[PDB]
């Protein structure tokens, strides 16, 4: 597994894999490990896949939860601090191989710069959180293979979709020296699923222009 | 003597909800209408229940949101417990009612209260909104077009019964809504939908300057 | 009281 | 004084069971048939309880549904703990009984609430239906034909009396059930049937365009 | 009878709010100023809640520090359960206004107090100061320039009427709220403010030589 | 009594 | 043991072996490891022999429970939903040796197109589920087996009966390679049972049929 | 320990041996495995003698004690159930030593053919439970070679009687292979126990009879 | 990981580095480890992230709470107990490994001579705690190098500013002689975090101050 | 009637507090002095709370001690939980006023207890002594020079209104209390100081033969 | 009442 | 009204007191010597509290063997929760008062006791023997030479007012304690004594013909 998340000018982009495994044995060549957990929130959960899709679901129910009660949505310090302590609420079953990791993206829409607004936040297993400054981070197998990749693409990162492009290409560093990170499928057509957040919210890109961007990469690197 | 408790109960109750302000609840062509007349911009009369489920209710404010919290508990425990989609307006009018009757038997004094549930269906379906009223006793009565709650709701609802009409715009059935509650400003107005084009939560509210352009 | 059927 | 608080309590719950709609159930060759009068679409008087144990009900709406949920609750576990083929209408009936007398005699009111359990025998099987009515002070009574409740029973059991025939046919049964009942169209009966040649699950509700052709 | 209880209820805490010193709660140009009339040195009408949530309130001493700490332990338990930045004044009027009501059904005294619940922007940023005042039986108003709580209102509220001026710096702030106040020295007078320049904590005493100087 | 809306 | 499961046009079929073991020992040639829970969802349980039983029961009771308490079934996410909850409630015991694995097939009244209404779906010891897409899943010792047979005939399904004999053919080999899994027995009459729902819901398929495609696979080999 | 029981047209018959042991050592010469649960079952339980006669003992008080309450004795179906709660209920204690496991024979009174309302069923250590289908099952450390022997005989099994004989030879080729397994010891005179259901009931056979039928076996084998 | 303290005539000073690993891994460039939990304290917690955080966040609420409920604040003695009671409390996860100490510095109101109302305590995982006469202290992994680069350096201390250079230059040793503490970088500007307490009450040292004493030392050291 | 029942509780501790002995407290230069009418030689009215807090009663023995060992408990408690010098006597005074007010308004019978809590600055420190005086109903006033409690306090207070002087020695202010109460020898007399010279612990008594040279 | 054997 | 009820239970109490034989506590040379005028063998008025504490009571049987029972158990916790030598006459006696006043406020009954602890002082020491009495309300009085309780306490109070002399022989107070208690042979006699001169255990009994002899 393998996610990656990217600050843009003016917002911020998540993208992942879509391999599952059990050992050796690849069990599912679709699954999306991306959510949209809010309006202004996407969440990547590497890890085992039950923690995964349930921590996914619990998060969501909770920020909505607390948004229909007091009539206004958490800032973006309370929802990096509720996730933290799901996290931390596992840990004793991540010690027992139950470990889940998420990885949240979002845009603050309280934050003075819109330009600068966007939010990457990484967790390790005893729920402690970074803000990262670098402007990307990745979870899961290929997390170092992905984050060498875009130190060095980095700057070509201008906009959404130049942002978008730099996502899927680390994508595919990762898959392509890791085994258990499933690179673009071009027989059967599947390929990372993406999010894209800015001033008007979250939405999810279609996959065909992650195909687009997927061909322009191999096509390049085949020459 | 059981009669004359029910009875004085009764009239306790339907007192302080005529000694209330009044909220009307209207189909329309996108889904489903709350107009309130409410001055507080903090308290608020109208809320959403879950992903296609709104709540209106006039009466004793500390209680109907008693109940207005109580919902949302209800709600989102079946929904995590089972699915998004079981959650139905059906059955949270349904737990209203039994709530409300065993306050009003239970209880020192009777919840002065009175609820609307509203449901539009999901994203992409077709289906007619449905508009629940739940009284204070508990009794539960199912509205084909609107309800009117809180207040004196005899010209509320006559003056509806004249200017109702079936798919409506937003803007003419805000205009109605608003000439039927005569019988106000964006400073005083509550004004919110159940939108059934929205993905997943239909609940949305119109404020300030966009209310204005409505009204 | 109400909820008669 | 214990004759006083008796008589008392009898005459409340009488009244209110009076002051409801009517419910028959009778037996006809393919089993039992239930047909209430209830306009409602959302509220139902008419339940499944087990695999061949139907239930309806006469009074106030909450509690008949309270009993209709513990019924529930009882029948599945027993089915669970035992087997299916263990929990018989005759249990059910003696449960409600029970429950119902301790309500009368220990709650402050006494539920206004007049319930019938029928059964019919298993697939493949060879037995007479049975239809128990238990009244709001826990007795129960065991009937060979047919079962009315709430309102006025006088007329509807005396029109039943006329036209009751064995082994009438679902169409002939229908149209005795509802002829003595006006004593209504698809939008004001809830109709169903615990139709004795179905494999396991037996209750199975009639309604829409197939109501309508049977009536 | 709920309606005798009610009245009755109703004049012993008004009784018991008239029966005490008069505070004020008024708007300025750097926030909020609290100006109560407290002869003793350790006992304390004006409190901190949170970073930018400031408390005064006014009847019997016991029973408005027990309000007074609730709505500390309530804060704080948000603060780290959530963030600092979630917690704001309204949340804290409207836990005060629940507890307040159901403290005044339910328990055999009613608490004769009066609150007002202030609350300013944060630091750097920009935002009219907001004042809730909250009474004995729960109810909640919101008030856009000042508050007047215990004693005698009417003559202070007047005065204030007339003096009131927005932006007002805080030595004429000060001068108009002792001024209407008196409709006395720093030994007779407790004196805070919700300075909304502070980086986070904004609630200030002004004690002393400072207040000496002030006023 | 108190708080109605 | 084996179970698969293959949607087909209009529909889904899923089928069972008959044999249980305790170490290399034969101990129960009739074994019926697919139930229907309900009248659009058929269970297969795959491992220990109890769990998988109390699985299938309980489950049935508890869809059959909100059905008559709410007035209408669960939606089939919810169905889902509740069948991973109990997966996820025996992972102690799993661990413990007691590993019961469940494949749940459905066909979803709800769904928009009637034609690719069926569903199928696996699940691991954690609970965790998965809706399988390529058309087809199985679980059990013989489920890799089966698998790579059907990955290769799944082009021949074009009706439910196609479907039922691909899913026969798919069981022939798990047994085939496999010696825990049991194939058609020819001398006793016994052979893998079968359910089929689809618009109509679920119905078994009586043995007679099996029966009939069974041998004509066994000629077909030889 | 062992115990054999078997279908005949109209009836079920099990029988059991006596003798008991600690390690190598003969403690029991005349232990009763057999009991006479109720009027239709009867209950045979192997493994440790104390959780045995426990078993069976509470077993018994808990059917009737529903037939008092309700009127009516459960179901065929409830009873193999009650027995499997209460089997699972000792999984804890036999995976430290406790291990009992029954074998229940039953006459069905509410099964549609008289000639075939036999019932077998057999249980193991976690509670879960089989309807044997193959005509006869047995239980303990003999049971291999007691099936292998009832596998030939059974032919011959066409009334009560004949499965008598079948039942005590298939216990004496247990014992003749098994150490744990007591014979017909004619010195003491002491000969396995036996109980018949048929449509009357429950019956336990009286010594005589299983005394000659262990003579004719004994004498034809020499 | 590496928290110095050391009094001056008048107030305390105290510092701490940037850098967080995990094993030779270096994943956080810019962390936070000095915060100031009160008008008048500063706390430095070394050790595992999430615990240290915590403890950080807790306990100011903590020292707030009080305050607000009673009016005063506690005394120094009481605030030097409460942080004591919270290390002991976490003493079975620390032998889990989750271990974290603080360091506490603050400037004492009540004290007699203002000159020397300075005060260092130190905490062991079991809650014990001392308070420091030698005039500095320091914690976390590179703590030896900077005790005995200060012990040395020490002499030149005579206000608030040579104070804050010798705390500067014995984080500098630290990282110099240990691989876990971080130096200043001065590719992309990251220098140690510093507060300074006095009669005032306690300030953040803005960075630019410590980035000019940095580059004093580095261009001292190289000649 | 809560008038009544607030008026008769009053009236009935108002007695039982004038129906016993007389406690003075006075400051003088070395700290403060208590000096009780005390004739037995184990039941003791003075006692010490904290290092620096003293404490006075007069009223019912059980009563007034267990005020006295509930204040023991709380001081040690923070004490230990805190730190020594964080217990003040403001904070034991206030929680014997929540509690006795919590007495007064729950319990069947109010506390006929009248309270002084005394405090001095630390050793080697410079600060006036404090001294306060709760009533039964948990009213607590702030008193600069001398408390007097029980019995009928006027003579008592009147006497010590002319004799008292700031800054007397401890003869002089022994001289004075004891004039003022008997408005009585060392076997009639219980006399205590809170000295502030100690190191730690103030509070000392003063029996005997040194009592007999200081009087 | 009433359940009178 | 709380003066009604405390009146009544006080006669009440005095009453039962009056209604039950007499018995004696007085000091003499070795000790403290209690005689009481006890008819039965087996029923006892006069116990061994502690090694060196003693106890005589006057009433109800049942309750004062109850009272018995308390202070033994006390006693001894606090012995080994401490120490032996910490256990005084003085802290039983003000266990013993504040349990009576409990007991004669909240409990149906006033217990109709009166109880005497005694007290000596350790082997080879020098001190007085101390006598308390406390009676049915929680009052608790300190007795120099000899306490009196139960019955006509009058007559017996008079004659030991003449006849008692400090340092008495054992035989010469036990004459006294006769004497006086007859304004009766070993077999109506209950008689015991705390001998000082014991190395641990003071408490002794003289019974038969020993106390044939003193007598």
């Amino acid at each position: 597994a393998t996610i990656v998340a990217l600050k843009y000018p003016g917002g911020v982009v998540m993208a992942g894999d879509r391999r599952s495994t059990q050992g050796n044995m690849i069990s599912g060549r679709d699954v999306r490990k991306v959510y949209i957990t809010d309006d202004y929130t996407a969440t990547g959960i590497a890890g085992t896949a039950a923690v995964a899709v349930e921590f996914a679901r619990l998060y969501a129910v909770e920020l909505e939860h607390y948004e229909k009660l007091e009539g206004v949505p958490l800032t973006f310090a309370g929802k990096i601090n509720r996730l933290a302590i799901m996290v931390r609420g596992n840990l004793a079953a991540a010690m027992q191989g139950l470990l889940a990791l998420p990885l949240l993206a979002g845009y603050d829409i309280h934050a003075s710069d819109p330009q600068s607004a966007g939010r990457i936040v990484s967790f390790d297993a005893a729920g402690g959180w970074n803000i990262e400054e670098e402007g990307y981070q990745a979870v899961g197998s290929g997390s170092l293979f992905a984050k060498s990749s875009m130190k060095k693409l980095y700057s070509q990162v201008t906009d959404g979709d130049s942002g978008l492009r730099v996502a899927v290409e680390a994508l595919y560093d990762a898959a392509d020296d890791d085994s258990a990170t499933g690179g673009p499928d071009l027989v059967r057509g599947i390929f990372p699923t993406a999010v894209i957040i800015d001033a008007d919210g979250a939405v999810d890109v279609p996959e065909s222009r992650i195909a687009e961007l997927a061909r322009a990469i191999i096509e390049s690197r085949s020459g | 003597s059981p009669e004359q408790a029910m009875r004085e109960r009764s009239e306790l109750a339907r007192k302080g909800i005529a000694r209330a302000k009044s909220v009307v609840a209207l189909a329309y062509a996108g889904g489903v209408l709350f107009v309130a007349e409410n001055p507080s911009r903090s308290l608020q009369k109208i809320s959403e229940l879950y992903d296609r489920v709104g709540f209106a209710a006039a009466g004793k404010f500390n209680e109907f949101d008693n109940l207005r919290r109580g919902g949302i508990q209800f709600a989102d425990t079946r929904g995590y417990a089972y699915d998004r989609r079981d959650v139905t307006g059906r059955q949270l009018a349904n737990v209203y009612a039994q709530t409300l009757g065993t306050i009003f038997t239970e209880q020192a004094k009777p919840y002065e209260v009175e609820l609307c549930v509203a449901e539009v269906a999901h994203y992409g379906e077709t289906k007619r909104p449905e508009l629940y009223r739940i009284t204070y006793d508990g009794s539960i009565a199912d509205e084909p077009h609107f309800v009117v709650m809180g207040g004196t709701t005899e010209p509320i609802a006559n003056a509806l019964k004249e200017s109702y009409a079936e798919n409506a715009s937003l803007t003419d059935a805000l205009r109605i809504a608003v000439a039927a509650l005569r019988a106000l400003g964006v400073a005083s107005l509550e004004v919110a939908v159940l939108d059934a084009n929205r993905p997943r939560r239909a609940f949305r509210r119109i404020t300030g300057s966009a209310l204005q352009a409505l009204l | 009281t109400g909820q008669y059927l």
